[PDB]
């Protein structure tokens, strides 16, 4: 027919090849060093997540003889909710300030998708027609809605306050800031106020506030820098989670400057302007307080899972073992 | 009744006037055959609704465009391949008349009624009608090893007025003939016609019409008149219908398919009850989930149901016929590539033309060969010779045996001998050359005259017109041995003894018949004697022998040698016939040769008369030549529980020798013929009115010829139902017979026609629902080719008629063993791995979703960001695995011949079930779980919380993705056995480019130009940053691939494969032990146990030599 085929490795179909075999001296290492390196990662997770100091106060008050079912029903929507926690071991370092919500599903899809990131993003034209997806947030009278969106509207709008309560009785605030609480990239790639001006006012023209916003977005915080588009509490909600149980940070504690625990042992009082209702579909509303660690945070998870895995990888290759030395 | 000699063309007008004569429609051949490309056209529709839409129309269409044009680039490269496989070879032409004179045409250029013309060794283009040729009385000398499996020559006859008219070339031309025959039919023994020309009716029969398949031969020139012409042509009806070949896999895929969709259906709809229910208690309730739409609980069920359809649709592949058909085109490449399936001699490689049957052919279970072209090379020689109970032939030196190691006999003291006789054996020479023994001179001179062949001498070089290639293979040697055939006349011959130039009269030819078994010739010698001279066949010569002939029992052994050898014996007699004696046995010849009532019958009675009392002279033995290989390649695949049966055309004799010379028959095998099989058939009948028809432990073979093929298969209001039971009568009777053949070693099948060779095909496809291989060459083995699971055409000839309708094109049978035991049994492992690992990579990406429904609240929001889901199947996961269904190998391709018993996984088909299908499917299950619920156990606490945190749905997204991407991956290599560079390359190119594109894709660049399609921007560079999130990933993949190593090693351990055997042992392996034929099977206490007579002849020719027809 047609010529002779030419003599190569790949059409003679003879490549240069590696031929693994799981031998008995090929596969029972890597099932102990895998099992030797993941239990210690284990006992170093696992130690070190249970190092780290954390305080969970659960001021929801659904069940009663908590001392704000008061603002269950708020019948002057003012309603301030005051908890008494004691920290029993100082807080050392920076101090993370979470808010937490449960059987929140903010993972719903027809929720997930009920924004406009090209509003978000600082769109002139976004901003005066609200995308399609944000439907029942688009307009509210006649003028669209700045944030549209059910996630713009059903914004986490408590306001927390920790005092520490001294041997005098009389409660000192503590300091609580709320800058860097986004990504970066949240905070200066994502999300940007609408072009032109120079006051949030003017550039915010001919657009209505969310329904179940209290104030415009003008105004979500005196500095020019952390208001509109760009606040970082806005910002966090934003960032929907992955699960129905999750938490949002809410402050930081910075570490004070003299040596003393940032959040010295002793009694603490939460004060909370009950804004956000939970309880209609089984929520609960948490305060967070959480030392900074090195590896991360608190994850005991991991730790048991890496010496559950780690364990059982040394298990198989004992039985591996065996089984292989019977059949040698 | 049923003939052994004759094909049954019966258990199976016309006017002809001489000289007066790419895109679009497959994309929708791809679209509506496949039901899945359907399936993904629906999904776009669900997807453009926002009512049910869960996924961008970009997360369906992407993979879409992208497997539809991959699939029509393969079918362009299969056009243009089929284009170049019909142009390059299909350059046949043959000469017409369209002017005043001949000028080449091609063979497609051929109407039914313009004159031709042929030469020697021209294919016939078309049915013809003998006109005129070159040699006296307008014969043809045609060879139809091609129609049939014979190998001898037939002597076409022209009308006697087309001869003397038609000779010239200007009359051939201005020829206005007018013939009505019958329409084309498919029976090639007889032609019902006439020819209407110069106001008169000519009659034609068969021996005037050339037939297509057929090969001019000893002929310069013949012209004819085309009959038929195309698929009109006999040979042409006897090829059957081309049917479109599907795998048995092709068929399993499409029944996973299936299954897979059911399974999405019922997911769904369980997934859309739980919506239904998770929006009544906690979705209505829920203030910050209002879309201000009064649907009620039940309708949002309903309306989600449709949103898991397009959240699931990834569990039916989008890639997956793309991907096995890009895989059986690459490894019909290697088919192609082969260089142990080329053929240097004729410079043919192998042709994997099909590149969608490739699998199949690691399952083959029954082979149908066919035996002329195929097993043989069609060269027969003259081997061995017994003379005066003295066996000459073997590797002897001077006048004693000295070493075996014996260079060729020198032929130089020989005028007329040529180094055609590969000898080796020089007592027999000082026998000729001394002279002592003077019947070995007589022996011979016998092979110089018994013949009927011509000889040709038109420039000095005596060459040998044989109709017989036995005739031609005892002429030519005893040419060489000193006795060469000179010249004929109507007459006389003119035969040379060493030098000696003696011319002899001829008296009588008793020409050759199939029922006769001889033929004879009685000439008289120069001095005036009369004597007879006969060769035959043992058992008819033994019946006319003196009663003092001593030399019958030495001769009676070496035929039990021959015979033992495989090779065609005859024996050699003569007698002394008295002036009175032949005389009047001549007034009695003479009388039935005018006599033409009964002539045939007339001259067998007096045949009878003068063949009395014979002196044997001896023995002859002819080797009818193997293919290199072919011996050595049946034992392989038998080894390879490969059953390999033989449909020739040619006559019972012949096939029976190619039986026992490819060791399918020994002497251990029983052979059972048409009338023991129909004997033990009826049995069967009349005791039913399943035992086995023989004993188990015994060796058996069935020579069956076609009119005995029809016999036992009853192939030979009230008219309604009694059908029913012609038919199931038929339909028993039709079973019972494959479970008898099926039962023997071996099954010859002889003087079958082409519609018989696709009727055996098809019982066994039927009645054993075994996956058949049909080879063989010519157009008589086309039905078969066609009819087969598998047709492979024997390449490299002059003829490519079976080569056209074949699936694979090699030269040599030999090379079925490479076909087979290499490439499909290959082919069928890496085909099995890909659908193993396929089904597995796409239910562990996408029963993700069905996992995290349970915490969205069953809301078909995706697990994955939605442009991850997009590229998945063509980027992420695609080229790992098409390079493994194209490089893995078991073990060597030397290894894999050497242990043929590694085909038989494939046979059974053991490495891909309905099981080892829902196996791969628990597996992408359960890695799903972990791909899943590890990462979820990390997210429900602590993952990485700074300003920077990682613990959103996105980052979430991210990180069940990357697990995904690095465990399928893995998953590859754990399944790769022959891990090359390229392999290497894939798997963390795979693993490199979804990093790639992902941190592209999360990028500030790409969300400026437009922030709407990318949701997904800085979530890599965060999540990606953090150690938990690291240790979550690496985590997940060793929990999914631990396990996995541990089963692997078990299950390799406590069950071994033969593959794993043979490795473990692969070092350790030295003693390969070429294949030997059976030297000696010799015994003693039977005189006769088996004829090995053969002989390719037919009648005709002594009266063509008795008469002048064919001298000039
Ligand atoms: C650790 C306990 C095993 C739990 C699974 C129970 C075991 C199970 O149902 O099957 C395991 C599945 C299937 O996935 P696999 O393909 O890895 O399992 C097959 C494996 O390929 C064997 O080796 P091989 O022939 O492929 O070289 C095969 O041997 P053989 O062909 O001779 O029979 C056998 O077939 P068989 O089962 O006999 O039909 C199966 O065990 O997935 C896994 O390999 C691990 C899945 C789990 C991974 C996540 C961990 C939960
Ligand atoms: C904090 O957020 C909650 C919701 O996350 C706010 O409660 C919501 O307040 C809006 C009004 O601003 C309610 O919407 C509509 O109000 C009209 C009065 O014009 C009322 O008649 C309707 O019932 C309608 O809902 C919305 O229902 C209400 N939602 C809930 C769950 O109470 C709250 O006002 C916010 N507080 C601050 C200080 O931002
Ligand atoms: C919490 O502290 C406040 C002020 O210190 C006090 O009025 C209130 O009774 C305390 N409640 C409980 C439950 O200790
Ligand atoms: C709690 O905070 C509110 C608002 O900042 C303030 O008016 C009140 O005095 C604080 N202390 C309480 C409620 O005990
Ligand atoms: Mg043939």
């Amino acid at each position: 027919k047609t010529r002779r085929p030419d003599n190569t490795a790949f059409k003679q179909q003879r490549l240069p090849a590696w031929q693994p075999i799981l031998t008995a001296g090929t596969v029972l290492p890597i099932f102990f060093i895998i099992g030797l390196i993941f239990i210690p990662i284990g006992i170093g997770i696992f130690v070190t997540s249970n190092n780290i100091r954390e305080i969970e106060i659960d001021y929801t008050g659904t069940e009663p003889s908590s001392p704000c079912n008061k603002c269950l029903s708020p019948d002057v929507t003012p309603c301030f909710c005051t908890i008494n926690f004691t920290l029993e071991k100082s807080f050392e370092g920076n101090v993370f300030m979470y808010y937490g919500l449960s059987n929140f599903y903010q993972n719903h899809r027809r929720y997930v998708k009920s924004r406009d990131d090209s509003q978000l993003n600082g769109d002139s034209s976004a901003l005066l027609n609200p995308s399609k997806e944000c439907e029942p947030y688009r307009r509210n009278e006649d003028k669209p809605i700045a944030p549209c969106g059910a996630i713009a509207n059903s914004m986490f709008n408590d306001t927390l306050e920790l005092f520490l309560i001294g041997n005098d009785s009389y409660p000192i605030p503590i300091a609580l800031k709320k800058k860097g609480i986004a990504w970066w990239t949240d905070k200066n790639v994502k999300f940007r106020n609408p072009p032109g001006g120079d006051n949030l006012e003017e550039r915010f023209k001919g657009t209505t506030k969310p329904v179940n916003w209290l104030k415009p977005v003008y105004m979500l915080d005196s500095d020019p820098d952390n208001n509109g588009f760009i606040n970082e509490d806005f910002i966090v909600w934003m960032r929907t989670a992955a699960l129905p149980t999750f938490r949002k940070l809410y402050r930081l504690i910075e570490r004070k400057s003299d040596l003393h625990p940032t959040l010295p042992a002793g009694r603490y009082s939460l004060n909370v302007t009950y804004n956000y209702p939970v309880h209609y579909f089984d929520g609960r509303k948490r305060m967070i307080l959480s030392t900074i660690s090195w590896m991360g945070g608190k994850n005991p998870f991991l730790g048991i899972a890496y010496i559950a895995v780690g364990s059982i990888s040394f298990l198989l290759g004992v039985v591996l073992l065996v089984i292989n030395h019977k059949y040698r | 009744q049923p003939n052994d000699e004759v094909v049954p063309y019966s258990d199976d007008t016309w006017q002809v006037k001489a000289n007066d004569r790419t895109f679009i429609p497959m994309n929708l051949f791809e679209q509506f055959k496949r039901a899945a490309n359907l399936y993904f056209l629906a999904l776009l529709i669900l997807q453009a609704v926002p009512q049910i839409s869960t996924l961008a129309w970009y997360t369906t269409l992407v993979p879409l465009l992208v497997v539809l044009g991959v699939t029509a680039i393969k079918d362009l490269v299969d056009d243009v391949a089929r284009h170049k496989m019909d142009k390059e070879i299909n350059n046949r032409t043959c000469e017409v008349i369209k002017d005043g004179r001949f000028k080449v045409a091609k063979w497609k250029e051929i109407q039914v009624g313009d004159v031709i013309r042929l030469k020697k060794n021209d294919f016939v283009p078309a049915d013809i009608l003998l006109l005129s040729s070159s040699e006296p009385n307008s014969l043809c000398y045609v060879e139809t090893a091609e129609l049939d499996g014979e190998t001898n020559l037939k002597f076409k006859m022209s009308l006697e007025i087309t001869d003397q008219y038609l000779q010239r070339e200007d009359t051939l031309a201005t020829f206005d003939g007018f013939i009505e025959c019958e329409e084309p039919n498919n029976r090639l023994d007889k032609f019902t016609g006439t020819l209407f020309w110069r106001n008169t009716s000519f009659p034609l029969d068969a021996d005037k019409i050339l037939l297509r398949g057929c090969v001019i031969r000893n002929t310069d020139f013949c012209h004819g008149l085309v009959i038929f012409a195309g698929a009109d042509t006999k040979i042409m009806k006897n090829s059957g219908k081309t049917r479109f070949k599907r795998t048995k896999i092709d068929y399993l895929m499409n029944y996973m398919v299936y299954t897979i969709f059911v399974v999405l259906i019922l997911l769904s709809a369980g997934l859309a009850i739980g919506h239904a229910y998770w929006e009544a208690q906690v979705g209505n309730s829920s203030w910050y989930l209002y879309d201000g739409e009064d649907d009620t609980p039940s309708y949002r069920g309903f309306l989600i149901f449709w949103g898991y359809i397009i959240v699931l649709n990834t569990m039916v592949p989008i890639s997956l016929y793309v991907s096995v058909e890009v895989i059986r085109l690459g490894q019909s490449h290697f088919i192609n590539w082969d260089l142990q399936m080329y053929y240097a001699e004729k410079d043919t490689p192998a042709k994997a033309r099909t590149t969608t049957l490739n699998e199949q052919l690691g399952q083959i279970h029954y082979i149908f060969s066919d035996k002329t072209g195929t097993l043989t090379q069609n060269i027969m020689t003259f081997k061995k010779c017994c003379i005066n109970g003295q066996i000459y032939g073997d590797h002897r030196d001077a006048s004693q045996h000295n070493h075996n190691k014996i260079e060729q006999v020198d032929f130089s003291w020989n005028t007329y001998a040529d180094g055609k006789l590969a000898f080796y054996d020089h007592y027999l020479i000082e026998q000729i050359q001394s002279g002592k023994e003077p019947e070995v001179r007589q022996f011979f001179f016998l092979l110089a005259v018994c013949h009927t062949v011509m000889v040709d001498r038109t420039d000095g070089q005596l060459n040998y017109q044989a109709a017989s290639p036995d005739e031609g293979a005892l002429v030519n040697a005893a040419r060489n041995f000193g006795f060469a055939f000179l010249a004929r006349t109507q007459n006389t011959i003119t035969i040379s003894e060493l030098g000696t130039e003696r011319t002899y009269n001829v008296l009588a030819i008793l020409d050759f018949n199939s029922d006769r078994k001889r033929m004879s010739i009685i000439v008289r010698t120069p001095e005036g004697n009369i004597k007879l001279y006969c060769k035959g066949a043992d058992t008819v010569i033994y019946e006319r022998l003196h009663r003092m002939n001593p030399t019958k029992q030495e001769t009676q052994d070496a035929l039990d040698i021959f015979a033992n050898e495989t090779l065609r014996t005859l024996c050699l007699c003569y007698k002394e016939i008295e002036e009175k004696e032949f005389t009047e046995w001549n007034k009695k010849f003479m009388a039935a040769s005018v006599a033409s009532t009964n002539r045939d019958e007339a001259l067998d009675k007096v045949y009878e008369e003068i063949e009395k009392d014979l002196i044997l002279l001896g023995a002859t033995a002819i080797e009818d030549k193997l293919q290199d290989g072919v011996p050595e390649t049946i034992s392989k695949l038998a080894k390879a529980d490969i059953k390999i049966w033989v449909l020739t055309g040619d006559k019972k004799e012949t096939a029976e020798n190619i039986g026992f010379a490819c060791e399918l028959l020994t002497e251990d095998t029983t052979i059972c013929y048409g009338e023991d099989i129909n004997s033990l058939l009826h049995a069967r009948m009349e005791n039913q009115r399943q035992e086995s028809f023989f004993p188990p432990g015994g060796n058996r073979a069935l020579i069956i010829t076609g009119s005995w093929l029809n016999e036992i298969l009853l192939e030979k209001r009230m008219r309604t139902q009694s059908k029913r039971r012609l038919e199931a009568k038929k339909e028993q009777r039709q079973k019972n017979f494959v479970d008898l053949a099926c039962e023997c070693s071996a099954v010859i099948c002889c003087r079958v026609t082409p519609k018989q060779k696709a009727m055996v095909v098809d019982l066994v496809k039927r009645y054993k629902k075994a996956i058949t291989l049909a080879i063989g060459d010519g157009a008589n083995d086309v039905n078969m080719i066609k009819t087969a699971h598998i047709g492979v055409g024997i390449s490299g000839q002059e003829g490519m008629q079976a080569v056209m309708s074949s699936d694979y094109s090699f030269a040599q049978f030999r090379y079925l063993q490479r076909l087979l035991l290499v490439h499909g049994r290959w082919s069928y492992i890496r085909m099995c791995k890909f659908l193993r690992y396929f089904f597995y990579k796409n239910f562990a990406f996408t029963l993700v979703h069905f996992w995290y429904s349970f915490f969205n609240g069953y809301s078909a929001q995706t697990a994955y960001e939605d442009w991850f889901i997009t590229l998945y199947n063509v980027l992420y996961t695609s080229l790992p695995v098409l390079l493994m269904g194209l490089l893995d190998q078991d073990v060597s391709d030397k290894l894999s011949l050497r242990f043929p018993g590694l085909y038989i996984v494939g046979q059974r088909d053991l490495l891909f079930n309905y099981k080892r299908f829902f196996v791969s499917l628990l597996h992408g299950v359960l890695t799903s779980m972990i791909l899943f619920f590890i990462p979820l156990g990390a997210y429900l606490q602590t993952v990485g919380q700074d300003g920077e945190a990682p613990s959103d749905y996105q980052s979430f997204a991210v990180t069940i993705a990357s697990a995904l991407v690095i465990t399928v991956n893995f998953q590859i290599g754990l399944d790769t056995s022959y891990w090359t560079f390229v392999n290497a390359f894939s798997i963390f190119g795979s693993i490199a480019l979804y990093f790639g594109i992902m941190f592209d894709f999360h990028s500030a660049g790409i969300h400026v130009l437009f922030p709407s399609a990318f949701q997904f921007t800085g979530t890599a560079s965060n999540a990606l940053r953090q150690p938990y999130i690291w240790l979550t990933i690496i985590l997940t993949v060793a929990v999914c691939l631990l396990p996995v190593v541990a089963i692997r090693f078990l299950s390799m351990t406590i069950w071994p494969s033969e593959s794993d055997k043979i490795q473990k042992h692969r070092k350790r392996l030295k003693a390969e032990e070429q294949w030997q034929r059976r030297q000696q099977v010799f015994r003693r206490g039977v005189s006769t146990r088996r004829s090995a007579y053969a002989f390719s002849h037919q009648r005709g020719y002594a009266d063509l030599i008795s008469s002048g027809r064919s001298i000039r």
